[PDB]
């Protein structure tokens, strides 16, 4: 993957402003609500019984944070995402058997969450750069399948 | 398809969108063209520069059809029947492109009306865009 | 969903399958487990060795439900309502797995009845398996 | 990708028996019939108006043959598919903008066509080896996207 100077600016500039606990919690909660089969993977998180319980489940909150903070590892070094995400690829593919399509769905949700928080500042160009990043991260996660 | 709760939720979000449907139409297309450049191939005869009259005119029509489907939520295949022939028979739009546009629309809603797009409304609106997607790719044979 | 032509075509292929539905049930699962090993994760408590009684018993039930849906093609959501709760609410089967199984079934049909699976019947049977897929993943909330 | 000795045997052994004109024509015809949006890519092939016209269209027949014969390039060297399909990846991704999901759909159709021709001999294991091959070929075709 090649990153442009502008794409790097849009990514690193938004990353500094991102509340990872808040966006992370919301992104994972929306995943479980909008695509309910994803709940099977998180059965051990306790009460996932309604949107409100999912939203106020502490393990959901905490895991969502950890998902989003691991995007910082990508932001840190954008030209080395493939190798940075190799262990997490093994985890998701060999242990959990999460179908790659679900990586795409969480990426799409993250983008909606970012949009709702940053509104006006979430320009078409900033969206495109962020879409590219979740796509690259999803592809890095799916590499142990190939 | 759509529960009574879903229909309430979709009517709910679209009421807030209201007078802005046209602008949101244009904004959705602009984001789609930028974020998924492969969609540009279906509009070779368009001016796709930012804020072009062609995008605004087309955006208005896309939004208008969505509003019409909302107003006829109980029978959307009927409300959009002419549009299914155009998209499925004539243009042969790859189904995947309806997911791109549905996603850009949800992004536009979130930007302008974040408090209205609760997780529950999100889930309903996604189902709705999926329902519209399937109708417009239907009559393929 | 399904045209009158599609329904004719699906009834057509299933009539030829007829008395073999059970065996084809078992064969479809065996191919799915082998070709898409990730599906094995939904059956941790199964004996998945070739020709196991557990696969044959389960295969019979899967085929039986498909036959029942065919016999009620005009209302399959009703015919399979109990099965949607099980697959969508309880088991939370990832939608992608229904595509794997639908594909293995079509492979089984082609092996045993190649002359019956004309391109037209193929297109109808694919739509049908997709329709069954969507019903069984429906009630997700 | 790693190939087993058995997988190689199943692939090379079936390849020698495959009628590439017949299976190729059928596979591409079924693609256009079962997934009709794929017809947009082949508009220049003339009459695609009904299943019978699609089936008896000469350019459909000839292109289907060329698609299947290019699987021989893969069979020839199974450990070098990525590089063998690099040019065709550029063609399909940069010029034609064919969404990768369609590579999967043609692969799935090819498998059904193989099954109908080889019936009894198309064992679960032979299917699995062939499924793996179309998956690997599809992934090689989609590499210019990443
Ligand atoms: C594409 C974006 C994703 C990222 C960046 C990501 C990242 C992570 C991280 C950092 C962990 C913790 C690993 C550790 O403990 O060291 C994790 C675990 C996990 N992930 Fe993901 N993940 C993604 C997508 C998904 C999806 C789509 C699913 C399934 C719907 C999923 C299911 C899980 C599960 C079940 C765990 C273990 C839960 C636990 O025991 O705490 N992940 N992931
Ligand atoms: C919610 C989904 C969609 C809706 C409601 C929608 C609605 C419409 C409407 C109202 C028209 C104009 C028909 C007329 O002028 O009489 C149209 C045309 C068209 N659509 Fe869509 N559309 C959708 C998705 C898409 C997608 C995803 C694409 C491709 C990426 C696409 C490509 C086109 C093209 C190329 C035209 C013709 C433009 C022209 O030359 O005038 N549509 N659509
Ligand atoms: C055409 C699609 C399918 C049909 C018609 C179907 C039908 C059935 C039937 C009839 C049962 C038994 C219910 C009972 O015993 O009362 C069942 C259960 C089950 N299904 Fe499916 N099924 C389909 C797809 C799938 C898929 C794709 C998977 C996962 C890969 C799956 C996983 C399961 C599991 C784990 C059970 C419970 C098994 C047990 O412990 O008894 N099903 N299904
Ligand atoms: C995954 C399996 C596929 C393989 C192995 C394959 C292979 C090929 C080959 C060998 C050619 C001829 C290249 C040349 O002239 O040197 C070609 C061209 C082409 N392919 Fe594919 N292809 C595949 C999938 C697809 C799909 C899914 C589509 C779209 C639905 C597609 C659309 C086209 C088109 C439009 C051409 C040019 C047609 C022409 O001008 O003759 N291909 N492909």
């Amino acid at each position: 993957v090649h990153w442009t100077a502008e794409e790097k600016q849009l990514i690193t500039g938004l990353w500094g402003k991102v509340n990872v606990a808040d966006c992370g919690a919301e992104a994972l909660a929306r995943l479980l609500i909008v695509y309910p089969w994803t709940q099977r993977f998180f059965a051990s998180f306790g009460n996932l019984s309604s949107p409100t319980a999912i939203l106020g489940n502490p393990m959901v909150r905490a895991h969502g944070k950890k998902v989003l903070t691991s995007f910082g590892d990508a932001v840190k070094n954008l030209d080395n995402i493939k190798n940075t995400f190799a262990q997490l690829s093994e985890l998701h593919c060999d242990k959990l058997h999460v179908d790659p399509e679900n990586f795409r769905l969480l990426g799409d949700i993250l983008i909606i969450v970012l949009a709702a928080h940053f509104t006006k500042d979430f320009t078409p160009e900033c969206q495109a750069a962020w879409q590219k990043l979740v796509r690259v991260v999803a592809h890095a996660l799916a590499r142990k399948y190939h | 398809v759509l529960s009574a709760a879903d229909k309430t939720n979709v009517k709910g979000v679209f009421s807030k969108i209201g007078g802005h449907a046209e602008e949101y139409g244009a904004e959705t297309l602009e984001r789609m063209f930028i974020a998924y450049p492969q969609t540009k191939t279906y509009f070779p005869h368009f001016d796709l520069s930012h804020g072009s009259a062609q995008i605004k005119a087309h955006g208005k029509k896309v939004a208008a059809a969505l509003v019409e489907a909302v107003n006829h939520v109980d029978d959307i295949a009927g409300a959009l029947s002419k549009l299914s022939d155009l998209h499925a028979q004539k243009l042969r739009v790859d189904p995947v492109n309806f997911k791109f546009l549905g996603h850009c629309f949800l992004v536009v809603v979130a930007i302008h009306h974040p408090a209205a797009l609760t997780p529950e409304v999100h889930a309903s609106l996604d189902k709705f865009m999926c329902a519209v997607g399937a109708v417009l790719t239907a009559k393929y044979r």
